[PDB]
């Protein structure tokens, strides 16, 4: 019998955005071919099954550096870490083999299938 | 709100 | 020019509160009437106002525990607390009125206006 | 996915 407010999950979305954004209880550094991104576990978690993977381990969890496959582009990694806190995707004709890559590695499901339609109506 |  | 995936914010908070469920990342409890509730310091500052305020200071932000005012209903704040990881509110005639007293203490804007308009239609 |  609960009632349901309609845009909560996209106000907790942009509040945890306006955190990110002024580097608010940020709580790891994910370093991507020297590029430096400040995030929270938690968002990232929610958002990629690796991120759950690692901070559900018992050593990793504890971790405040988590550094990210050579081969992962930083470009691409920015656009995902936006999304993830944006639902935006910035998705390019330039862009879009390093985002599924990246979403690939991060096992963002949703991201990839996207990239894999894109990709599929140019061909 | 809504009736979800 | 980007692209945006309607459920992602749905999504994201339905993981946070997997989290929850689990106490995973939890990383304060708050504390009401000897009653103890885990949770997340960035979602209940993306819920309330009064969170928001507690977990920028420079001191507080450091707090493990958090004891909320002794006038506080742990009924209202558990109701409350589900509210914030899932947008659903559990509002019934025998808890409106501590819901709506607990939601003004916190600064939850839109439960309080919720509260105001099913008081409101019941005189 | 849509355009926002
Ligand atoms: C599976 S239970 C669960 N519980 C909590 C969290 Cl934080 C979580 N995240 C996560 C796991 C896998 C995947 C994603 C997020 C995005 C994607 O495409 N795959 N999962
Ligand atoms: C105002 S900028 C901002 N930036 C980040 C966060 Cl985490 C935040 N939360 C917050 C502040 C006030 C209120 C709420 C959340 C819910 C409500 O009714 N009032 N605000
Ligand atoms: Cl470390
Ligand atoms: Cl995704
Ligand atoms: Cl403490
Ligand atoms: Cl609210």
């Amino acid at each position: 019998s609960c009632i349901q407010f309609t845009r909560h999950a996209s106000d907790v979305l942009l509040n945890l955005n306006r955190l990110r954004s002024r580097d608010i209880l940020t709580d790891v550094v994910i370093v991507v071919s020297r590029e430096q991104f400040r995030a929270h576990k938690t968002v990232l978690m929610a958002c990629s099954g690796l991120f759950y993977s690692i901070f559900t381990d018992q050593l990793k969890c504890n971790l405040s550096v988590i550094n990210l496959d050579p081969e992962i582009n930083p470009e691409g990694f920015c656009i995902l870490l936006d999304f993830m806190y944006t639902s935006r995707l910035n998705l390019r004709e330039g862009n879009i083999m390093a985002v599924m890559a990246t979403a690939m590695y991060l096992q963002m499901e949703h991201v990839v299938d996207t990239c894999r339609k894109f990709i599929k109506a140019s061909e | 709100w809504v009736i979800p």
